């Protein structure tokens, strides 16, 4: 027969076979789902949908030399590209604030804030607001395992002029590449590994691809991967003035016939990363998924800063096979286009021989690039196509490029198989999953492709919904100032037609963090609401529902007083039994404990009903206010409320031993 | 992955006895059943028997056509597999595979193809085909045994050459052609290795 | 007794298609302790045959990942993802619910597939020697066809047409036709007619000598 | 005899398991092996 | 031609900084005290056809490359792997 010592050792068998291959899968081919993403732009955009607005009209950023910054505008221009010193090009995109800090937020003295490289700074901002934009409380992140990947160099910042006297040497830390990382990891209190890479401005891919790594192996839970470029000192555009590589009037002409140089600018982006398993297991919210990633060296070339094509071509095809796909699951790639007379038609050729290659006829393959909109960023370029590209699967379009009027006539466009981006072109979901990908090639030799996807089908169609019940809204900051700078942020975010007054207290109560200075309205409607934000961001308290406050000591110990008799008013929560059910329950199993020993209802007495005695009588008034002390101890351990000790005055006592345990409710009626 | 080696083809008289031998490497083989699959031109795979390993008896068994005929035997201290087979008919001319397992037909045998003949060796004929229809080859007929070459010109043609495998006819002589096709001297060069014949026919355009 | 099961004969698949195969038992082929009672083999053309899949759930290990198997009752499925160059071979569906079985399967012949081609008729008769030495052959080759289905008959027979049909190949998929027929002096100065019917063609050519 | 059918079951599922488990140790603890070494030290030590 | 990575931990010192710079078209100053090309740069002379990175983790940077390589070479990505370090000052700035 089978034995069951046989044929029950085979069942055991076929479902772990079952769970190897699966495990296997689990190790190699992980997709990482992206949760949130925050970034600093030139012109004003410091937030992801400013830069979705400036990517649909098609618009620019280009603008002057900073005037603030203590550079000498005057002596340093020049229309000749000779005269070292100096430089021919008047145009670049700049950030508007670079040289602004919030020293006593982060707990940093000014001199030491004054010490910063500002790429630290912003750095620091950037993933706090990356932190709050994922609906995550930062202070939950305390001591779990959070990796910080960062792409990041020197630009030069205090190294020119003497360092003054610090005995504890805030001039190093400052401005060194490996503190970049570390002081988010100590600000913020992550507990993961932390790596500052150079790749030469093939760094942020680089950082993904380590953290890929390291989530698909188990050592880290959230990756936030970023990198950061910001400027102290022109002299970048004076070198590439000597090596005329600038372009004349600074714009970057991707894929045009006339590119004749490139345009730098300055900016700071940072990504979230999780594990989709563990993304959807807590609920969090997912944008896009990471499927593959592949690397590779340019290699020996007829220049250590000149550009291959085999190499592009073999990267392209590891970072199709490492995922499973083949080439033709895509609806359009981010290039690497920086207006470089010569890459750019190495890279197209390179392109059209895989992806362009005997490819399907009824669509061409979408080809753009976003350096043409804000352009170079020569540090945190892959991950600005990364934003790029999940804008686009978010908002369902595909932008255009700029500067394409007509081709370069050194890219054979004949063969159908890749087409320039000319126009906004829909990119609604249907049959096919929407994929697309981006491709960062460093000037080291390191050149990294990275395949995104859409994603998986989810319903989030459930935050409207709301009460005719109170609602407590609750704000907290640091400091009286900000108190009502985030009271007028959610006052006004509370005008239109279509905030639900529900979800903004639900999100104010769970996805914020708890500060010093604290404040808190409890409104029944919505107008309610708007004014009492109205007086909390006006600088005073007046109203009834307005209650405020500052705190320093982040928890208490918790005592519960029951005061004895002479307390009581005819109509003891008359509705609080038909809004709360906690208050209800108990003293509707107080009555049922009560009910041998006397001929009435508690319930009855509490609402006034015709047939019940009065509260003018001793042996009455004891039992209900000992019955109300009891539920309303019980509504408050409901809240979560820990008591820590019970105290009675002169018949509260019962009702403290009731609560401490010390008695049941039983020996408690009687 | 492990490897069954196997021997003991070869030409046979109809009527007599062979014994083949397939050994084992890499696995244990007192643990596995042994199963024989005969594989002859025209026909598929077919099961002819298979014998049980030890500590589960040593019982064998076979098919309906060779039940009597065929039997099969093991040594586990040596680790063979053995197949004797006893007054054989023509229509065996076939390769043989052993199969690891009695029911799972995990693993299969580079095999061995041995043959049954009646014929004795016999140089061929080969004749020039005429067009009488561009193409033109020659048949090499009644010939004995396998393999032969052709060749046209001396190994210079290549292109166009269209050879055909040898059927086995009813009599039990070996009859191909080669064919070339060319737009319009031509001499087709057929070499018999084993009696040391060379013919170089020429064909008419 | 033995339960009987069938696939379809031949199937050519282009490749980057999700080809299938299937096999419809006649009666319920299931495992109490496994899944189901089936194993699906393969064999590529010119050597020893291997395992795919075992219950008709597994895959084996060595063999690729765009293999799978699924099914149950009477109906299973051989869900390939993608289809290679050296996918073509025959494949095979096998019971074991009772053992010894008999109903092996002749298996599904999988190739290249191609457009229609219709065959060159070319007729040779025996030599003027050949003629001289008395034994007459009669050649009727076609070439460059796909697919098969061309079978020759002479009208001028039955029972002495030996084909020599060419390889299966790798390529292209195109086959050569040639046939034997022996005649005798006698025999020939009698007949001193093969016709050919195929769906690249729309008419059965005859031709003569 | 379904000792047979049920036990060579079990032998081309002790067969794949080791396989793949033995594949799964290969991708994460794989050990790494030192070829050679080379330096510059202060002190003449090259 | 073959996938051999370059994994090393270097940061900068200063060399030639505080001089004004030469007049080179071409651009010799550069590529030349940048630390993205002292592992580029082997690469290019060596023929390595493997990732490349410098990596920074203030004085373990070493041992960071060598599990970033050993993690690589589990993977399957790369054949060899060339795992170092590199300090040498040209400033006595960090004394002072």
């Amino acid at each position: 027969t089978d034995s069951e010592k046989v044929a029950e050792y085979l069942r055991r068998a076929t479902l772990d076979l079952r769970a190897a291959r699966q495990r296997i899968r689990e190790l190699e081919s992980d997709p990482i789902a992206i949760v949130s993403m925050a970034c600093r732009l030139p012109g004003g955009v410091n937030t992801p949908q400013r830069l979705w607005e400036l990517l649909r009209e098609g618009g620019e950023t280009l603008s002057g030399f900073p005037t603030d910054r203590g550079w000498d505008l005057a002596r340093l221009h020049h229309p000749d590209p000779d005269n070292p010193g100096t430089s021919y090009v008047d145009k670049g995109g700049f950030l508007d604030d670079a040289a602004g800090f919030d020293a006593e937020f982060f707990g940093v003295s000014p001199r030491e804030a004054a010490a910063m490289d500002p790429q630290q700074r912003l750095l620091l901002e950037t993933s706090w607001e990356l932190v709050e934009n994922a609906g995550i409380d930062p202070h939950s992140l305390r001591g779990t395992a959070t990796g910080v990947f960062l792409g990041v160099a020197k630009f030069g910042y205090g190294e020119d002029t003497a360092a003054a006297e610090d005995v504890e040497g805030y001039s190093v830390t400052g401005v060194a590449p490996a503190v970049a990382s570390g002081r988010i990891s100590y600000t913020m209190g992550l507990e993961g590994p932390s790596i500052s890479v150079d790749t030469a401005c093939s760094s942020s891919l680089v950082a993904l691809h380590l953290a890929v790594e390291s989530l698909r192996k188990g050592e880290s839970s959230m990756a936030v991967v970023g990198g950061a470029a910001v400027m102290a000192t022109p002299g970048v555009f004076v070198d590439f003035s000597r090596q005329r590589a600038l372009a004349a009037d600074g714009r970057s002409k991707a894929f045009g016939a006339g590119a004749d140089g490139f345009g730098f600018s300055e900016g700071v982006t940072l990504v979230l990363l999780e594990r989709l398993s563990e993304a959807r297991r807590n609920g969090h919210e997912v944008l896009a998924v990471v499927r593959g990633s592949a690397l590779n060296q340019d290699g020996a070339s007829n220049g250590l800063s000149a550009p291959s094509g085999p190499a592009q071509r073999r990267v392209i095809r590891q970072a199709l096979e490492s995922c499973g796909l083949e080439p033709g699951d895509v609806d359009a790639v981010e290039a690497h286009g920086t207006g470089t007379a010569l890459g750019d038609p190495i890279e197209a050729n390179a392109l059209l021989d895989t992806y362009g290659r005997d490819r399907d006829a009824d669509r061409p393959l979408w080809l753009g690039s976003v350096k043409s909109n804000i352009g170079h960023t020569q540090a945190a370029a892959g991950v600005t196509g990364l934003l790029k590209v999940v804008l686009a699967l978010r908002n369902g379009e595909l932008p255009a490029t700029l500067h394409v009027e007509e081709p370069t006539p050194h890219v054979d466009w004949s063969s159908g198989g890749v087409a320039l981006l000319a126009g906004n072109q829909p990119w609604r979901r249907g049959e096919r999953t929407r994929r697309a990908r981006v491709s960062a090639f460093g000037i080291s030799g390191t050149n990294a492709h990275v395949i995104v996807e859409e994603a998986p089908e989810r319903e989030h169609r459930e935050t409207t919904a709301h009460d005719g019940r109170p609602v407590p809204l609750v704000v907290s900051a640091r400091t009286t100032a900000a108190l009502r700078a985030q009271a007028a942020q959610i006052a006004e975010l509370l005008e239109r037609p279509d905030a639900d007054l529900a979800g903004v207290g639900l999100g104010l109560a769970t996805t914020r963090a708890r500060h010093e200075h604290r404040a808190a309205v409890v409104a029944s409607t919505r107008e309610e609401a708007v004014r009492g934000l109205r007086e909390i961001a006006a600088g005073a308290a007046t109203a009834d529902a307005v209650v405020e406050g500052v705190t320093e000591v982040d928890g208490r110990n918790v005592v519960f007083l029951f005061p004895g008799q002479g307390s009581q008013w005819a109509g003891m929560g008359a509705e609080l039994l038909s809004s709360s059910p906690v208050f209800a329950g108990k003293i509707r199993a107080c009555d049922e404990s009560m009910a041998p020993m006397q001929d009435w209802k508690v319930s009855d007495v509490l609402r006034q009903a015709p047939g019940a005695p009065g509260l003018d009588r001793v042996d009455v008034v004891q039992p209900v206010l000992f019955a109300v002390m009891v539920s309303l101890a019980e509504l408050w351990r409901s809240y979560g409320v820990e008591p820590a000790a019970v105290v009675g005055h002169s018949q509260g006592e019962i009702a403290a031993a009731h609560v401490a345990g010390a008695l049941t409710l039983e020996d408690a009626a009687k | 992955e492990v490897q069954l080696v196997q021997s003991g083809g070869g030409l046979v008289q109809p009527g007599r006895s062979l014994r083949l031998s397939c050994t084992a490497s890499g696995f244990t083989f007192g643990d596995y059943a042994m199963s024989w699959v005969r594989q002859a031109p025209g026909k598929g795979l077919e099961w002819v028997g298979f014998i049980r390993s030890k500590a589960y008896g040593g019982t064998t068994e076979y098919a309906a056509s060779v039940k009597g005929r065929f039997t099969i035997s093991r040594d586990d201290s040596k680790s063979i597999a053995y197949l004797q087979m006893n007054s054989l008919k023509t229509e065996d001319t076939a390769v043989y595979y052993c199969t690891r397992g009695g029911t799972l037909f995990d693993y299969w045998g580079q095999g061995t193809l041995v043959t049954v003949s009646s014929a004795s060796t016999k140089g061929p004929s080969v004749f020039p085909l005429a067009p009488s229809s561009a193409a033109l080859g020659c048949l090499v007929k009644d010939y004995f045994p396998e393999p032969v070459t052709v060749s046209w010109n001396s190994g210079a043609l290549t292109s166009g050459v269209h050879t055909f495998p040898a059927v086995l006819q009813s009599s039990g002589l070996y009859s191909l052609s080669s064919v070339v096709t060319v737009p319009s001297t031509y001499i087709c060069n057929v070499n018999h290795k084993p009696s040391n014949t060379k013919v170089d026919k020429k064909v008419e355009p | 007794d033995v339960v009987m099961t069938q696939s379809p004969l031949s199937l050519p698949v282009t490749p980057g298609e999700p080809a299938s195969i299937s096999c419809r038992s006649s009666q319920s082929l299931l495992h109490s302790n496994g899944y189901n009672y089936l194993d699906w083999y393969l064999q590529k053309p010119g050597q020893s045959p291997q395992l795919l899949i075992y219950l008709g759930s597994n895959r084996a290990s060595g063999v690729p990942d765009r293999f799978s198997g699924s099914g149950s009752g009477t109906d299973f499925t051989l869900k390939i993802s993608r289809v290679e160059a050296e996918d073509v071979g025959v494949y095979y569906c096998m019971q074991s619910l009772q053992t010894p079985r008999l109903t092996f399967g002749p298996g599904t012949k999988v190739d290249i597939k191609r457009t229609v081609a219709a065959p060159s008729v070319f007729i040779f008769p025996p030599s003027d020697e050949q003629l001289k030495s008395g034994t007459a052959s009669v050649v009727c080759l076609l070439n460059n066809f796909y697919p098969r289905g061309a079978k020759v008959q002479w009208k001028v027979q039955s029972g002495n047409s030996q084909e020599s049909v060419t390889e299966q190949d790798s390529k292209d998929s195109t086959y050569s036709l040639s046939s034997t027929l022996t005649l005798s002096k006698a025999d020939y100065e009698k007949h001193k007619a093969c016709e050919v019917t195929h769906q690249g063609l729309s008419s059965p050519v005859t031709k003569s000598f």
